[PDB]
């Protein structure tokens, strides 16, 4: 069957028994930087299995009035294992990812999620004179949440699914690598993101390569007398992580 | 000298060992062999020879020749069972002081088939038919002639040939049985019934005798030597 | 005489045995037989189950 | 050799292969290695299962009984001792053999015979070095009723004569069951009725050991105690069983008292 | 699919549409005794199809507080057809078996059973001075029952699953030929037992070659408003049955 | 739970939160209360040493 | 035996998601665990087990 | 079986050759020819009842 | 059988050993192995120092 899969990376392994294939974003599979595309002249450290391995993030509760969740990368893995340690000590990094979303339910539950990895998901702001602040772009391992309707603030992110937090049709986030999790079909999504940037390597705190957004397009619904807590778990492994520009820890 | 180390049982006298020991008459010249008829090389050359079986070993008959013969007669009915005994050729009262049975009581195990020959010792004007039966165990001794013929049997017809063999086959769960009576190693039952009757003229006797013999077949063996329980003493003979 | 390898490591190494008795029950125990077949307890199934495939298709 | 499997190097995977997932509703148990669940390096592994053979496990001498006898008959031990042969009066040796249902093996019997001086009102002791007889009487043989009787002539009965201050005596015994293997557990009865003895003791009928001092009694008293040691050799064992959980009660029954599966823990999560 | 199977023996046939393979105990399939392993010198009767054919035993009710059931063999087939008749008239017999357990349920029911054939399952006794009696070892076509906790008596079998009625860990009855019936997976178990004894043939009333034990390891559970009667049926066919030592009927 | 069939099964449920840890025990297959009276663990207590990987199946 | 030098690690189980089930099916379920050696596993140095004992000979 | 797809059962379909009457127990029914039907995805099960007759033909 | 020279002088001279055991731990100790390599303690230097030359040039 096509519904059963395992992905083994490092000392971690994930199993699925319902899945709707694997999306390889832009048809490019993660790899180390070549000698003809390099520009950092020091030897790169490649920690291999010690950084490339699934890291489970904090789970979010799917409710009937939920409007979605987002996690920015690499800043959701900034405190995760030795992946986050090698971010501390290095000026440059460069990594692809396999992102795996889990959300099982019974056959008497219904709902549909869009799972999409958006490169360069620069976000708007409630006040038009101000930039959104870091605390509102990022929650780390915890997700930031979309809201159903428009919000107000000064440095708050403008959240409202219809605009997707970016001023674009939310229905058009399908030219970006994506899968859907529809509870009557599959219980997992898998996206494999290559490294995508216009520079061959970049700092891992000052820049977010992509944002994973999970947006309900068909609300959660079930008859009362069924399970009322349904989590969505995001477990994501780095792939081909390498770092250059070793110096003391920090980022300021 | 050569380094050596003594191991358990270095000074023991085991009575079933075979070791070499110096002769106390070195260079003694033994008498020449000659052929003496009847050389024995095995005790299964003694066990395969017939031996009269005391099948009528009641209290009065023990020290008499009545022990070895069972009366059979011209009955006014069908006639019932003539005899029956539990098979067990080393533990049965009937079979254990025969040649087969006394070679068995130097051993703890036995296997194989044995053959009970019977001989009619009536007149030559007397004739009969008998059902010689063996029943494998697990259903008790047959208590009717009907139940006896569900087992292994030979119907004997008395004629010029004066004897008939009921060969009783090995039929056992185990490859061996114990010489001693053991309920796990139970060996079956033997019986004899009238199949017809002894029919005889007026001027010839109405009663006849029958003897039984027992011997091992050619598939028979014994294992594990032991002292016999049939000989004993309370002080040295002088 | 039977000449057979000793138990030795890892990263001379033979011994000699002569049997001194007419019975094979008298012989020293066989300690160097290391044959195994765990599959009659561990995999006692009629159809061969391939590890990478589903158990139950 | 008895050498174990090497670890095989393995990279990242992402396939429809599922070595980890299985159904345990089959009697089959998983064949997974570390090379199926994470990265792994190649390890050339030289470890052997040499000492976990059943012919190394069972092949160490174990005491199965001891029995005492006394020259004086000081404390009701008689002038000879007896033991109906079985392997079930000792916990340790019994448990090892009861991890199997059928065993065929040869035995090696070693005897460790010791004597000690006893309290007496006797004065002046200068007792010679004791000699002892150990007689094996196969089933249905005549038995001692005294130390002086005709049965100790050992005309066909196997026997050892041994004097103190010498190496422990030993004799091999061959495989000697009526069956094609010894039976550790019998779920039957000794009668076709389904009465009488139930259990493995139905099939037990292995003769009796008798042991005496060969020397005549001296004015004091000596008690001798003989310890009997069996070592399996040349073993083939069949039908593995669970090891015992419960302590034994009896040497002819498996009767048991209900006992705990495992020892306590405070909670599900312990460190 | 691997879930559908038929077994045809004699004039009987069983069908399954959920099964978890077939266990062939010790990897040995039933066969007639060879000439080199024989010791009974009379001709063996081999009744073939007349004795080898499924015989359905009395069903047992699986309850939420059930602790298990056992049937001893050959004494559960002692009154069954011509298999039981050939036991009556013969001193020796010798047979392998295919044992097939059936226990279907809905997908809203849960529970797990161990189905295990234990060679030589000699059982303890409540009183330590006494042997268990035949009436407590065997019920024939009717099962004898394990109890959750320790029992008392004089000739009663000590029943208490934890000891398995044998003084051993109940969780360790997995080196014996076994399958599990888990109601969310399969509805049937199949074990094929060869003839296993240390003698080539043996009496069929005086000895029990093996005992089939069925022990709940996960209790039956369902929501009230669902089926509350769920039977377990054991249907078992002899294989390669042959008998020696013909004499009159009985066993005493 | 020692003398009952509760010993061999750990309840798991539909939680109203994420749900915490279900169980945990120190690995040591011959000295742990959990693992030492299993088939693996009772073959281990006739020996003083052990090596190699083991596999915990869950159902 | 448990020895602090020969410490062997820890096993645990957590909820990754939740048990999600219909109204008409039970909210509680069970989980069992099994253990066995792999094919790289060995043992060394025979010794008496501490799990069986007696105070006098059985009769 | 024309139940629900959530309904499942098992049935003993039996044929008994004559000369001993109709079976009056399930025990006596399984001494005859039988197919044990397991309800699953395959919704039907055939009990093929074999000819088994003394004569080559029977009367209608 | 292993036949090996005895320790003997200076300015017959063999012995015979047969191993009697199945283990190599049972064997008599090896006393005739006279291999040496003092240079890993006495000269443990990366660059080879020639005696006649300066240590430090
Ligand atoms: C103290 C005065 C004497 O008392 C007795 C008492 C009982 C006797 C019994 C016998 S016997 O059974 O006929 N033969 C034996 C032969 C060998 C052995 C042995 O020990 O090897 C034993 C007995 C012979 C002399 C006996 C003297
Ligand atoms: C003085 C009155 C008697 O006292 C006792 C005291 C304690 C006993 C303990 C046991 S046991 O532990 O079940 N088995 C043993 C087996 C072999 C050996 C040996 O020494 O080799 C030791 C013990 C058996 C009998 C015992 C008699």
């Amino acid at each position: 069957s096509d519904r059963v899969r395992s992905i083994t990376l490092g000392n971690s392994t994930i199993t699925t028994q319902e899945c709707a294939n694997v999306v390889v974003g832009y048809g490019v599979w993660p790899d180390y930087l070549s000698d003809e595309e390099a520009t950092a002249e020091d030897q790169p450290t490649q920690p291999d299995v010690a950084t490339c391995r699934f890291y489970t993030l904090n789970s979010v509760k799917w409710e009937m009035q939920s409007a979605g969740w987002w996690w920015k990368f690499p800043d959701a893995l900034s405190e995760m294992g030795l992946f986050g340690q090698n971010m501390q000590y290095h000026y440059l990094g460069r990594s692809g990812y396999t992102i795996h979303v889990q959300c099982n339910a019974s056959k008497f539950h219904q709902g549909c999620l869009l799972v999409v990895c958006v490169p360069e998901a620069e976000m708007g702001c409630t006040n038009a004179e101000n930039a959104p602040t870091y605390g509102d772009l990022c929650g780390g391992e915890t997700a930031k949440q979309f809201e159903q309707n428009a919000v107000t603030g000064e440095t708050a992110v403008q959240t409202a699914v219809c605009n997707a937090g970016m001023g674009v049709g939310v229905g058009n986030l399908t030219i970006y690598p994506h899968q859907w999790i529809n509870l009557r079909t599959n219980n997992s999504a898998t996206i494999v993101m290559p490294y995508i940037n216009s520079v061959p390597m970049d700092n891992m705190f000052r820049h977010n390569n992509f944002t994973l957004m999970i947006i309900p397009f068909a609300p959660l619904d079930y008859v009362t007398g069924a399970s009322s807590y349904i989590p969505i778990t995001v477990t994501v492994a780095p792939m081909s992580a390498e770092y250059n520009g070793l110096r003391l820890a920090g980022h300021q | 000298g050569l380094p050596t180390m003594l191991t358990p049982g270095s000074t023991q006298f085991l009575t079933s060992d075979d070791f070499q020991s110096p002769s106390a008459m070195p260079q003694f010249d033994v008498t020449p062999e000659m052929n003496i008829p009847g050389q024995v090389r095995n005790l299964m050359e003694i066990a395969e020879v017939d031996s009269v079986v005391p099948i009528n070993n009641l209290q009065a008959n023990l020290k008499t020749m009545e022990a070895y013969r069972v009366q059979v007669r011209s009955t006014d009915e069908m006639g019932g069972q003539i005899f029956g005994f539990p098979l067990q050729p080393g533990a049965s009262s009937v079979l254990q002081r025969t040649l087969l049975g006394e070679i068995l009581n130097y051993y703890t195990h036995w296997s194989g088939s044995l053959k009970l020959t019977f001989v009619f010792c009536g007149s030559a004007m007397a004739t009969g038919k008998f059902l010689l039966a063996y029943s494998p165990p697990g259903a008790g001794a047959p208590d009717s002639r009907k139940n006896a013929m569900l087992g292994t049997h030979v119907i004997w017809d008395v004629g010029l040939q004066s004897s008939c063999v009921l060969c009783v086959p090995w039929i056992s769960q185990t490859h061996y049985r114990y010489v001693v009576d053991d309920k796990y190693t139970a060996s079956g039952f033997i019986s004899c019934w009238y199949q017809t009757n002894v029919i005889v003229p007026a001027e010839a006797q109405k009663s006849c005798y029958i003897m039984c013999f027992v011997s091992a077949c050619n598939d028979f063996s014994v294992r594990m030597l032991r002292d016999t329980q049939f000989i004993k003493q309370d002080t040295f003979y002088q | 005489a039977q000449v057979s390898t000793q138990k030795t490591g890892a990263h001379i190494i033979h011994y000699t045995n002569i049997n001194y008795y007419k019975d094979a029950a008298s012989n020293s125990a066989n300690r160097q037989d290391f044959t195994q077949d765990p599959s009659k307890f561990t995999e006692p199934v009629k159809d061969v189950m391939i590890k990478s495939l589903p158990a139950l298709n | 050799m008895g050498r174990v499997a090497d670890t095989i190097a393995r990279g990242p995977s992402n396939s429809e292969q599922i070595p980890a997932l299985t159904a345990v509703e089959t009697g089959h148990t998983s064949q997974v290695d570390p090379s199926d669940t994470m990265q792994t390096r190649h390890v050339h592994n030289y470890h052997s299962r040499s000492e976990s053979s059943i012919e190394n496990f069972l092949c160490r001498s174990a005491c199965v009984i001891y029995i005492k006898y006394s020259s004086a008959e000081s404390n009701n031990l008689k002038r000879y001792a007896e033991w109906v042969i079985n392997t079930r009066q000792v916990a340790q040796l019994r448990r090892k053999m009861e991890m199997f249902t059928y065993i065929r093996c040869d035995m090696e019997l070693t005897f460790v015979i010791t004597s000690h001086q006893e309290m007496s009102t006797a004065t002046n002791s200068d007792v010679p070095v004791q000699t002892h007889q150990i007689m094996y009487v196969p089933p249905g043989g005549p038995v001692p009723t005294s130390v002086n009787d005709y049965v100790w002539q050992t005309s066909t009965n196997p026997s050892i004569f041994w004097t103190e201050g010498n190496a422990p005596p030993r004799m091999s015994i061959p495989f000697m069951s009526i069956g094609n293997a010894y039976t550790m557990f019998y779920d039957g009865w000794s009668n076709f009725s389904r009465d009488g003895i139930y259990g493995y003791n139905s099939l037990n009928n292995m003769g009796t050991i008798y042991a005496r001092h060969v020397n005549d009694s001296s004015p004091g008293g000596l008690t001798s105690t003989i310890r009997i040691y069996f070592k399996p050799k040349h073993v083939k064992a069949y039908v593995p069983r669970p090891p015992r959980l419960c302590q034994y009660k009896k040497a002819k029954n498996v009767n048991f008292d209900v006992e705990a599966v495992t020892t306590e823990r405070a909670s599900l999560v312990t460190t």
